[PDB]
Order: structure tokens, then sequence, then C-alpha cells
RNA sequence: GGGGACGGGUGAAACAGGAUGAUCCCGCCGAGACCGCCGGCCGCGCAGGCGCCUGCCAAGACCGCCUCUGUCAAUCAAGGGCGAAGGCCGGGGGCUAGAAGGCGAUCAGACACCACCGUAUUCCCGGCCGUAAACGGUGCCGCCCCGCGGCCGGCGCGCGCGUCCCGCCGGCCGCCCAGGGAAACCGGGAGGCUCCGGGCUCUGGGGGGAGUAUGGCCGCAAGGCUGAAACUUGAAGGCAUU
RNA sequence: AAAAUGGAGA
């Protein structure tokens, strides 16, 4: 196994063209898009990415509207805190 | 019946402020400083300065009704520091002749519960 | 198709007719389907509701901010952006916002939102690769695809034009107040260059 | 600690039945003891198990969260949104009260 | 040629610690290589510590107190003569000299 | 304004690093017997009237 | 700080060679 | 003695302007605080908005008349509610320990219990009570040092958190204020806390108010008179 | 919101702040770091390292024991796992300091020192780097010691019961007796050793050249890791006395 | 505040 040793497998699909660049910034980005992530209610790792922006979970049958890349974008997920701050402090 | 309103005095290594306050302190009884009244740049925040930026203004407060002040000395204090500056005391001094009086004196100094990084390098100032 | 931002569907009880109304809202980050977005002057912030953004605290993420009252919907719709209330102001009624650009304006209280990030962010940090993913991504936008430089240009078409060797012959730096045909290069440049990174 | 330890006090000597429609089945001849529902239950369980439980007067209390978790506390990789607890093996401290 | 057995360091049992910059040179210094002198003053001057008393508008008033580490560079400690350089024989000697109990930043 | 008067109920030490000025303990011959270290240049003796001074500098004792 | 502007002037020296070795062949 | 603007025409900026008399609530005894300045309504501002909602700083020794050693290190912080009688009506909003009596409790020796606890007033005020206290030497302990065993030390900050709850877990602001200047309640939790380990110092070092809730009107009554009807 | 001309900065100065009202004085707030005094011949940990409050998870060492196991032991090439900062690779974040870069002011130059901005960085996550005066400049596991005191961990000892004493101590140590050392000094060793032989890994052989050249390996790169010679020339160095 | 040299070889 391991067929390619360098570590750019996923974007192993490109070939010797486009760059060292993009092809390394791409296999971070192409393996977060297709990864299988834990949709909340589902709580199981079923979810692959519909098209960009909207992520589905196959057992939860359930759409969420998570990030391009992947199902919860980091700004996000803080903010997500943030108004749970500002609604407990409110009442 | 009597009156008071405090005076959060500030002391400066650049130079010192004196801005006597009511209650809260939004609302300014009256503002003096030691640069107004010298015209060094070294004598700003000199033992002189604040001597004689009191007094000067005292007139004004007493006008104002303001007899008695609550001074609160603050130092540079923050990241800086920490210790009273130069022309701190000479202020209460020469207000204090005057007829000012003082109910209850307090520090003020912003010391800060874990600091942010103080200003300068690591090797300090090689003056 | 157009707008790589999701949008979402949701309806609302009809205040009149008893079917119920269906409204398309750009879909703020953390919307799950059957996710009940309550909406109103008296509605929480818990993420997906739309209220009165006096009554919003400071602070917060807010998405889909309106200009001036009633607007439905007008700043912070691109995907991955979001406002920030930084105060709410009494003295005028106003709302302050700083927009996502990072302007600081001012909004009635009584303009409204969705609390949360519009959802779909990272959206460019991909590259778009071969040339055909912006063929095709152009593909439900405005006929903009493929652009062709000003100096490539014979001289009869652009001003940039073409020289004996491909020079642009003058500075890119162009009046605000030009007229139409000549505003070709850069507009009313107020510093031209890399500087210090972009923060002063 | 103790919540967990009773988990897996519950495992080795108390009777556990995994799983929401079997939880259902016990509560409604009366065959409760406790039942722990972790916060990914979808809200109709949370409506009905309420309702179920309020008649059987069956106590109820959220797991700390996460029906994955919950189905790690009892020992099964399998997820378990809600467990029936019956004739507890050492205890119900656990239950709120 | 060792100079010292501490090293400038009470480090034990240790490998590392936290910085503390001198409040004169802002130089950082870990917390061992630090003066760390405590003072306590008072807030006002004594010299004018009568006329205040004297002005005791409120009963029983006392003059504030004031707590504070110093805790000047290595540098900064000689130059500033906190510390001066011994000998050998003086080396060894654990306390500060010229007595003074006296409570105040200035030993007077 | 006037010059005060001043009692030298004792002379200190000479300082200045050239040892010209000679700081020395004062009271006021005229005043609520205010008494603070002055700087005085020249001779000085105790019992000295010193009729030339503002009051509000002052001076002090560590040298 | 002698030895820190000998070691990094011979780094220096060393990426010279570098570029001279292979851009020659 | 009286309104400073009222007959004295002031500086040109203080030309128009007014002086309000402030009165704090019936527990602090001496309910005159003095009079804080505002502007003549002009119609710019209202008069009495600036004075309805400014804290005004009062140590305990000129809020009460009253021994100096338990009114300096106590200050109390008083925000107003509301205007009437063109008079300010002060409400509690916090106190501090004043940086001298911290200062002095921090010594050499010892280290510190500090616990940050959450108080549910029954009125709806969440107030932040810290309390801190110091460890003192056995009175024949051989060494210098006291610094208290780990068990001690985990079990003192636990202990601290109890007693507070008790104390002030089911108490209205009205009821609060007495408990803080009394000094009861700081008492009440050194006999607890004394049993376990000498300790030294027990004081709350401050109290301020997270979140007060809006028409606080009837408080404002029971904190001005209505001593009458509460002990 | 108030009020009223200066404010910054220093070794003096100036660079940029400010009647669109600065500094200042209070309230209200928004992020981002940081956890103050307490804070130590304290403690912890394989070391690098370790300091907000609440909890939660897996431990570690320790001492005590009429608890089994029964030599399972020591040091260890090859092989791994970590490893401060800075650096790098993509995101996120950006409060202060701040490599660069800009200024002013210094000096015959000021490239700098110093003021004032300020980007990378610093903070977090996912990887690479794999080095430091990483130092106790002292590898590890053993044994025997010369006394006097601390600090921390248990555990006993009698005592009018007091953190009282006194040991067992495991660790933190200070001074030091012989002994050793070119000395400085060490002496819970750097001693027991020219009367020179517990065990076991590592390293050195005049000062350069040289960590260079050349191969291999590693890293994305920076760099790491391994590692000669040709030639030079008489000292280089160590601790101490005036 | 500045503040730089000191030929060789007894």
């Amino acid at each position: 196994m391991a067929k390619r040793t360098k570590k750019v497998g996923l974007t192993g699909k490109y070939g010797t063209r486009y760059g060292r660049a993009a092809r390394k910034q791409l296999l971070k980005i192409e393996t977060s898009q297709k990864a299988k992530y834990t949709c909340p209610f589902c709580a199981k790792d079923k979810v692959r990415r519909t098209a960009c922006g909207i992520w589905t979970c196959r057992s939860c049958s359930k759409t969420m509207a998570g990030g391009a890349y992947s199902l919860h974008t980091e700004p996000a997920n803080a903010a997500r805190a943030t108004i749970r701050r500002l609604r407990l402090a409110r009442e | 019946s009597e009156a008071f309103a405090v005076c959060h005095i500030y002391a400066g290594k650049n130079d010192t402020f004196i801005h006597v306050t009511d209650l809260s302190g939004r609302e300014t009884i009256g503002r003096v400083s030691g640069g107004m009244k010298v015209k060094r740049h070294c004598d700003e925040p000199s033992a002189y300065a604040a001597m004689q930026a009191t007094q000067d203004l005292i007139e004004i407060i007493t006008d104002r009704g303001i007899t008695a002040v609550h001074i609160k000395i603050r130092a540079d204090g923050g990241t800086g520091k920490r210790v009273y500056g130069g022309g701190s005391a000479a202020g209460i001094r020469a207000l204090v002749r005057g007829g000012i009086k003082i109910g209850r004196i307090e520090d003020s100094t912003p010391i800060p519960t874990d600091r942010t990084r103080h200003k300068g390098g690591r090797r300090g100032r090689r003056l | 198709r157009g707008r790589g931002a999701p949008l979402a569907r949701v309806q609302f009880p009809n205040m009149r007719g008893e079917g119920r109304v269906n409204e398309l809202f750009i879909a703020p980050e953390g919307m799950y389907t059957g996710q009940e977005v309550f909406s109103g002057n008296k509605a929480t912030l818990h993420i997906g509701n739309i209220l009165p953004v006096g009554n919003i605290p400071e602070g917060t993420y807010v998405c889909n901010v309106e200009e001036k009252p009633m607007d439905r919907g007008c700043l912070a719709r691109a995907s991955g952006t979001y406002c920030l209330v930084v105060a709410h102001n009494m003295e005028t009624n106003k709302t302050r916002i700083r927009l996502p650009s990072g302007q600081k304006k001012l909004i009635s209280s009584k303009a409204r939102a969705m609390i949360g990030l519009v959802a779909g962010g990272g959206r460019t940090d991909k590259p778009l690769l071969k040339a055909g993913n912006a063929y095709h991504k152009y593909k439900a936008k405005r006929n903009c695809w493929p652009v062709v430089r000003g100096v490539a240009m014979n001289p009869v078409d652009h001003p940039h034009g073409g020289g004996n060797h491909q020079h642009i012959g003058v500075s890119s730096c162009v009046p605000r107040n030009a007229v139409p045909g000549q505003k070709v290069g850069l507009i009313a440049a107020r510093r031209t260059g890399c500087s210090g990174g972009k923060r002063r | 600690d103790s919540i967990s330890l009773t988990l897996t006090l519950v495992v080795k000597s108390g009777k556990y039945t995994l799983g929401t429609d079997q939880a259902i089945r016990n509560i409604r001849d009366g065959k409760a003891q406790l039942v722990f529902m972790a916060n990914n239950c979808p809200p109709l369980v949370k409506s009905q198990v309420d309702y179920l439980c309020h008649l059987s007067k069956t106590p109820v209390r959220v797991f700390a969260g996460s029906s994955r978790e919950l189905g790690i506390a009892v020992g099964r990789q399998f997820n378990v949104s809600i467990m029936t607890i019956l004739e507890a093996g050492d205890a119900d401290l656990t239950s709120i009260l | 040629p060792v100079k010292r057995r501490n090293n400038g360091r009470s480090k034990y049992n240790c490998g590392h610690t936290n910085i503390v910059r001198c409040q004169n040179c802002h130089r950082c210094v870990p917390k061992d290589k630090v003066i760390k002198r405590f003072t306590i003053r008072n807030i006002v001057d004594n010299t004018i510590a009568d006329d205040v008393l004297n002005a005791c508008v409120i009963q029983g008033f006392a003059i504030p107190k004031l707590y504070n580490k110093v805790q000047y560079c290595v540098s900064c400690s000689i130059h500033n003569h906190i510390v001066r350089v011994r000998s050998r024989e003086d080396r060894k000697i654990r306390t500060p000299p010229k007595r003074f109990p006296r409570n105040s930043s200035q030993k007077k | 304004p006037e010059p005060i008067n001043a009692r030298v109920i004792e002379v200190l030490g000479r300082t200045s690093s050239r040892g010209g000025i000679t700081q020395v303990k004062v009271e006021f011959m005229t005043g609520e017997k205010r008494q603070i270290i002055r700087n005085v240049i020249g001779p000085v003796r105790k019992d000295d009237i010193l009729v030339l001074m503002e009051s509000e500098r002052e001076a002090r004792r560590l040298r | 700080m002698r030895a820190k502007w000998a070691k990094k002037r011979m780094r220096k020296l060393k990426r010279k060679r570098r570029h001279m070795k292979a851009r020659s062949k | 003695g009286k309104k400073k603007i009222t007959q004295r025409k002031n500086p040109d900026p203080y030309l128009k302007k007014e002086w309000y008399p402030v009165i704090a609530p019936a527990h602090f005894k001496s309910r005159h605080i003095g009079q804080t300045p505002v502007t003549k309504t002009a119609g710019l501002r209202v008069a009495t908005d600036v004075i309805n909602h400014r804290v005004y700083e009062v140590n305990l020794g000129d809020l009460n008349p009253g021994a100096e050693d338990l009114n300096g290190n106590t200050k109390f912080y008083l925000q107003t509610q509301l205007v009437s009688d063109g008079k300010c009506l002060t409400n509690f909003h916090g106190m501090d320990i004043t940086r001298h009596k911290y200062g002095s409790l921090f010594r050499k020796g010892c280290d510190c219990i500090d616990v940050f606890m959450d108080i549910p007033t029954t009125d709806g005020y969440l107030l932040r009570v810290f309390v801190i206290a110091f460890t003192d030497r056995f009175r024949f302990q051989r060494r210098k040092n006291c610094h208290v065993k780990g068990r001690v030390i985990r079990m003192m900050r636990a202990g601290i958190y109890e007693t507070l709850h008790n104390e002030l877990g089911k108490v209205s602001i009205p009821v609060l204020v007495t408990k803080l200047s009394n000094f009861e309640v700081n008492a009440k939790l050194t006999e607890a806390l004394q049993k376990i380990t000498m300790c030294r110092d027990v004081m709350i070092r401050r109290v301020k108010v997270v979140k007060r809730p809006r028409n606080t009107m009837e408080l404002l009554s029971t904190m001005h008179d209505s001593n009458q009807v509460r002990n």
C-alpha cells in the first residue's frame, strides 16, 4: 500500500501539473471536503458535502447549513458560544 | 451641611495633571497641569510644577463652592513606574497650605492582574 | 445556481390566509432542516432568528443587516461574511454597525438581521486551480470570464492600448472625475504599491 | 465521577436496556426505575418520553451529553440514545433528588 | 572559575522559571536573578504628613500605607546602588546592612 | 510675598558636590512655627535671622 | 558575539557554494 | 452649605450649572452623601437624566460615622436608579476593599485563598461576591512559615464557598447591604473556617452586580425608608 | 457625558497627538492575550518544563504493610518517543511588545544605541524542524562516609498534648571534618585511588584548517545529522599571585 | 550626551 509515498495522495489525481503550492493546499482542503464529520442530531459520522455549504448525514436524514469545506467553520464555532454567552447573561 | 468633591490627581514622568472633579467624576470642577504654568519640557512634571498649578486654580474650586476635596493620587501605573511620580506629593502640599481640606486619600494606580507585555525589548533600554 | 452562498427556504404562518407563506433567507451557518427560527421583536438571540438590531446586544455576530428600517436584507450577505453591533446606542435610536469590510456605519435600531455568520465560509481559500473551474464558476454569473489585459489589445480598442513593446504607455492612476471612456486604469488611487502589509 | 461510576456499576450488576423503543415498553408496564437520555435525543422522544415518564412517575434526568458518549459509558461502541435502568445493581444516587 | 555557588539564582529542584522585567532596565529577568526587595512606604511624603494629619476631616484617619515589590535587573541594581559588589568574605553575609527597621521607602 | 524672616535653629551639612551649598535646618521667625530644611549659600550660624525666603520651596536632609 | 557572526558567516559561505555547484553543472 | 451655582455665578463654562442633594439608603445612617452637580436643563440635556444613572463613591466612614477600623477598608459604590424631589436617590451598586488593606493582607509565609462565588439575589440582581483569606503561623509551630497542607487547602476553598452559600444564597439586596455593613457574615465565615484551620482576614474583597433587573422602583423605596417593615 | 489648551517623548530634544475639544476625569462596551502581590536554598515532573476560577479523566512519585511474584536485574549500539525559543507549512486570530521597513534625535557615521510608528511574529489548531550557556559546563545504576542546621513528603516516639519533641526519613539544601584536586574549589562528592582494577553506555588526544571539503541520510526550505585531508606553526589553553 | 587611532622590533 502507500502507493505514492509523498503525502500528496488525494491530490495525486492531478499529476506533475498545477505547481507545488496549489497541490499541497488542495490536499488539505480536498480531504476536508469529502470527510465524514459527525452530524449533531445523528451523532454518527455519516455527513458528506452535497454541494458547497450544505452538508447532510445519511442516517440523520437532516441537512446542516455548514461551511463550504467543513461541517463547522472555525469562526462560526466560536460565534456559537458568543451568542450563548450574551443570551445566558440576558436572562 | 457641607460639600466635598474628588481631586483625582495624576502624577507623570512627563507631566502631572490635577483634575478636581465631583462624586462620580463625570462632572469636572476644575482642570490644571504643570505644563500650563512652566516653560521647560523637563520641569513640566517637576516638583515646582505641581505647587504652582494648584492654588492658582484653588480659588476657582473655592468659588465653585467645593471647599473640601478628596485626593486620589495616581502614579502612571499599569505596565510601568508603579511608585508615585516626582511631582506627586508636591501638589497636595501647596493645596493643603491653601484652605482645601482632605477627608480621605486613596491610591488609584491602575495595577494589572497579570499584565500585558512590558514596553521596550528583552534587553530593556540600553540608554 | 449563481450564489455560492446557501439559500434557506423557511415558511411562516401567514397572518391572514390559512396557508403558510414561504420566504427565502440567506442561510446562517448552524441552521438545520427542521429548525424553528422564532422571528420577531420579542424573538431571542438563538442562531437564526430575525430581530430588531437595537434589541440585539453589543459584540454579536450578525448577517443580513438592513441599511434602513425594513429594507428586507441589505449588508453582510456574502459567504462567510458577518457584521458586529459595536454598540446599541440609544442617543438617536441608532445602533453602531461594523460592516464586513470594517467601516463604521450606523443603522436605525428598527433595522433587523439574523444572528450567526453567513454559511459557506472559506469559499475562496481553495485555489480554483484548472481554468475550467473558472469557466464553470462564472457559468452561473456574468460573462466576465475570460479577461483580456489592456496592454495586449490593439490601440483602437483600449486606452492602455499597445505600443511597439506592449507598454501601458502612461500612469494607471486616472482621476475620479474622468470621462466614462477614460476611466480604464486604477480609479483615483490614494496610494499605489505594496506597503507595510495593509495594516497601520 | 459518581454518575460515570454508576454507569459502569449498572453494566456489571444492574439490568440496562439500551435503545429508545425498549425503554417505552418497559415504562408502559411500570417496569422502570430511571431513564438517562442524551442531549442528541430527537425532540419528539424528549416530549413523548416526558409524557410517558410523568404517568409512570419514573424519574428521568438528561445525560451529560452525546448519545455516542452514553454509548461509551455503558461500554458499547453502538450509540445509545436513552438507557432504561431496571433493578439498578448498586444504588440510584445519580438520579436528581 | 565559578563565581558564586548559587550562580545568582535560588533555583533548586528546577529547570526554568517565569520572567519579571526590571522597573529601570525593562530587561526581562528570571524570578531567580531579580533583587525582589519588598518596600513599605506611606503614600504622602513624611514632610507634609503633619499638615495633612492636621486636615483630619474624618475622625481617626491614618495615612494610606502602600505595599509594593521592587524588582530591579542585575545591571539596574548596581548602577542605582540597590546592592554593592562585595569581597569573598562579604559574599556569604546573608543580610542587608545599615539596620534601618524604619518604615519608609527612603530609609529615613 | 515678602521675604519671610526665619530663625536658623541649626546648621546641617555642606553639599552641592563642591561643598559650596550648606543646607541648614530652619524655623519661621515670623509664622505659625513652620520649620523645614532650606538651601543656603554663604556663611550661616545658629540663631541667624534669614529674611530672604518665599517659604514654599522645600529642601531635604538626604546627602 | 564573534562565534555567532563567524558561524552564520560560514553558513552564508556554504550557501554560495550550493548555487555555484548546481548552476555550473 | 447650599447649592453653589444657585447663588455663585461660577466660571464661564460653569456659569450655567446645578447642584442636587444625593441621599443614601437607610442602612447608611448618615443618609446625606452631599450634593452632585449637573447642567440646568436647556432642553439639550434633561437635568434629571444625568442624575438618574451615575455612580458616586462613598467610603464607609463618610457613608456612616463610625469606627475608622471598620470604615476605611470597606468602600461602597452607590449608583442612583431614580430622581425625585430634585434629589438623587442612590441604590446599591458595589463594594470594594481599598488597595491599602488588600496590600496589608499580603504577607510572605502564607498562600492566599481567593474564591469567586455567584449569588442569585431573590430580587434579581445576580451578585458576584469575591472572598479572600490568608494563613497565619501556628502559635507554637517550630517552623516560621505556615503554608497549609494540600488536603487543608482543598478543604479551605470548599469551606469558604459554603457559608457564603448559606448566608447569601437566599437573601435580597436590602438584607445584603446590612449583612455586609454589620460584617456579621464576614465573621460567620471566620467561625466555620477557623475550626477547619487557622486563617486570617476572611473578608469579602469586593461584591459587584453582574445583572440587576429593570424597574427597581420597589427596591428604591425599600432601601430609602422602609426599614420600619424589615428589622 | 463633562470640561478647556496643551499633549507625547527624553539624557536633553524632536518625529507623529490636539479648540472636528487632545491629554485629563468618570461611566458604558468590544475583542485579544495575561494570570498580579502571594510566589519560596517551596513543591512537582522523563527531561524541555510547571502558577485564573470551577469541575472532569488518566496517572506519577512517596511513605507505611506478617500482601503476593520469585530474579522478572543494570547499562544499553541498531531502533524509536519526546524536546524551550526562533524558524517553516496551511488555516484561524490579532491586545501589547515587535526581527524587517519607515521616521525623528543623536554623533566627523549612526547603518546603531535612544524616542515614535510599524509588518512578519507572538496566541490557537493541524503538521515539519529537532537545535540552545538544552549548564549542575558534572551520563547512569551501586557501595562506604563527619559532623552541625534548615525546607518538603509520609510514618512512627514519648510527652500535659502543644504542627510539642524525637527518630524512620524519600527528596531540597546550606556551610563544611578528614580525603581529594594544577588550582578554583568539591565534600547527599569532584572523596574512599600512582597503596592507580563494583558494573555499563558515551567522549577526548597541541592550536589552527573545520564543522570546512566529499559522499550518504533528513527537512518543504532554513538548516540538521554524519565527517576527512592538503597545508600551516609554537604555542593555544586551564586555575590562580602582584 | 559624545568620547576614534597608537606603526616593527627590547
